[PDB]
């Protein structure tokens, strides 16, 4: 069949996208991206049909002083532009799976609706489910949203055939939205049961290690690996190096990530190893443990590699949940100490929290975007 | 606000 | 980590260039660029930070009789042109890429050594490697080149503090250059396993075509694309006509490319077209079959737009089009009007245009990232 996968927002949210856009060719099916120009490139190393829309997230790929998509004063202007050229993506399809941006979203889920097609949406945590929020905080949520892009929605709902709507909210976010995130790392509260959570979408990773990496990692002791995103933030920085040293500390090796932008690194006593775009897939399945910060996307690859962890919470989630699932240990603080990230390690590498870290991953799926399919390819039979 | 994110 | 990207030559020895730097500054990195003047308004118009240095290469950008900066008699100006603009833009990068003109990629190399950065040579096609030349004119090019420039790169190389060097056409490509070329069209021979070759380094065009472009194909049937690029040879015109014909013989409209050689429509016709400057990636969305040049840059465009195509002879990609079976090698510089009807008609055969487009996907266009990548790993190991 043909799906159309729209979305508006940063890479975290992007990327499962174009993940299962990638899954749902494999099996046959023409999909079609709609996403912010600044993802061309990423389509195209991937290679999925996508239609540029809107502003670019990336502040860089965009003009001078260019507004980003999500500026208030341009809501209109998005309303707008995405009604405008979403027809003509949306020609052939049979289904539509959207996430990010509210306003595209209802401005997407219309043209589903004119065409009579089905239409689903996605969020990345349990914490966005609509049914984890408070019945008041859904009235601000549909208020404030009405309120924003309310007005311009129904003028081309109306320019269009559709019938005025209320509660942007609710009509961009679907009385249950789907949840693409692991069942193991992101369950389900007691409130959110009448939920379909597909598991995580993330796209398989081919690429091989580095010749260089190879033979480092051969030549000695299993390293530790450390990293904490891309955040050129000062502290970031400092945890690096408070972690570099609880690892030398623990006599053990570091294979450490480091950004494009970041200034190169005065030297490397033969122990560290710097890493950029690497594969992390492959990689934490050659490491000891890992030491990074609250992410999702890291703490996951991390837990299906069943290594041990170190999470540094934000000024907690993820953090939490690996201590919950007793296979690694949430270190706190912008900065922990060398003695705070010095006994997590103590933690980390022990035998037993190693077999509970191999235990985890053998309980946590890598079918999201499979079994997402399977969910659209029923629902085109039964609503088409 | 009123039209999520992230930027 | 900033990187310096350098060289002197054609267009297609500058676009690659250009990409890369584009994409580093895309994924966060920061790139200068030092490229001959002709330049400077393409990267004013990637966003890519440029400064300009030595003679123009395009004929018609400099004044009239003045040697080129490939010409041996400037030699020694070059070299000393180099040495004098390129500390400015060199200053605090990481490493440095280069192609082109060898008396300018050894005063960089040697600039780059003096600050303790890793420099990468580029080449566009296999063909090109010091290991599909005998080592014999391998010491042709030493002898010819230490004697060309020799002493004056070492004069300079003096100037800041460096012992001299020889055998400067090892020293300007190293012992092992890249090849940015993609695989499936340019593939390595088994005489240089070892190089590294990262795929094509093709810059994502944007840019829309303009509104009398648009209108010409609209207002009829799929034209044939005839350019040479930056040919600027006499043939070059007299090979522009010949096709203009073979095209039109067969009754199809044309899109010419003005060029280097500022080739001009041979009437006012309406069922052909000149342009300048244009989104070739575009464009060959939406043409019949292109008849062009032999040259790594325009050849691997059209065989990622999945048309058929038409190969002019010197007298390397000319035979891989054929052999690819996506297209047809004819004779020149000036192709007889039989050849190209023959060619324009076996390429627009049903046969051709089939494996045109599978080949097309068969293109990896991860070509700036892989670059990228060992970048980032040199800078780190070295
Ligand atoms: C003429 C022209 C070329 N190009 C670019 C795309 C090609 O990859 C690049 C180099 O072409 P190429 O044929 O490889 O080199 P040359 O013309 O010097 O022999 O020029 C444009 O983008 N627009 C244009 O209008
Ligand atoms: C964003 O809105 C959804 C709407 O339904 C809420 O369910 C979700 O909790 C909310 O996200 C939070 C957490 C986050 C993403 N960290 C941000 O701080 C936003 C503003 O609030």
């Amino acid at each position: 069949m043909r799906v159309l996968i729209t979305g508006c927002g940063s890479r975290g949210d992007t990327e499962p996208l174009v993940a299962l856009a990638a899954r749902l060719r494999e099996l046959g099916a023409d999909a079609r991206m709609c996403l912010p120009p600044d993802y061309v490139e990423r389509c195209a190393e991937v290679g999925v049909p996508m239609v540029p829309v809107g502003r670019a997230v990336r502040a860089g790929a965009r003009e001078p002083g260019e507004l980003p998509p999500g500026a208030a004063e341009v809501v209109t202007e998005v309303v707008a532009e995405w009604f405008d050229k979403v027809p003509a993506a949306i020609e052939g399809c049979d289904a539509v799976v959207t996430t990010g941006l509210l306003p595209a979203a209802v401005a997407v889920r219309s043209m589903a609706e004119k065409l009579g097609i089905p239409y689903r949406y996605t969020v990345l945590s349990p914490d966005h489910l609509p049914s984890e929020q408070s019945q008041a905080e859904r009235d601000m949520y549909n208020q404030g949203a009405d309120r924003l892009f309310g007005d311009a929605v129904n003028s081309h709902r109306a320019s269009i055939g559709l019938p005025p709507v209320e509660h942007l909210y609710d009509y961009g976010y679907t009385d249950q939205p789907w949840l693409a995130a692991d069942p193991v790392l992101s369950p389900l509260r007691p409130t959110d049961l009448g939920t379909v959570q597909t598991g995580a979408w993330i796209l398989p990773d081919e690429r091989p290690l580095s010749a260089e990496l190879e033979a480092f990692l051969a030549a000695g002791s299993t390293p530790v690996y450390v990293g904490f995103g891309s955040s050129s933030r000062p502290a970031t920085a400092d945890a690096a190096k408070m972690a570099i040293k609880a690892v030398r500390a623990s006599g053990r090796r570091i294979v450490l990530s480091r950004g494009w932008a970041d200034l190169v690194l005065p030297d490397d006593g033969a122990d560290c190893f710097v890493v950029g775009e690497v594969n992390l897939q492959e990689l934490f399945g050659r490491v000891a443990a890992a030491i990074h910060h609250d992410s999702a996307g890291t703490t996951l690859l991390a837990m299906r590699a069943g290594i041990p962890q170190i999470v540094v919470r934000r000024v907690a989630y993820h953090a939490d949940r690996v201590a919950e699932l007793g296979v690694g240990v949430a270190v706190d603080g912008p900065v922990p100490t060398i003695d705070s990230l010095s006994a997590a390690l103590d933690t980390a590498l022990a035998p037993e929290i190693r077999a509970r870290a191999t235990t985890v991953a053998d309980t946590i799926r890598a079918d999201g975007t499979t079994v997402a399919a399977q969910l659209l390819f029923d629902a085109v039979s039964l609503e088409k | 606000x009123x039209n999520x994110x992230y930027x």
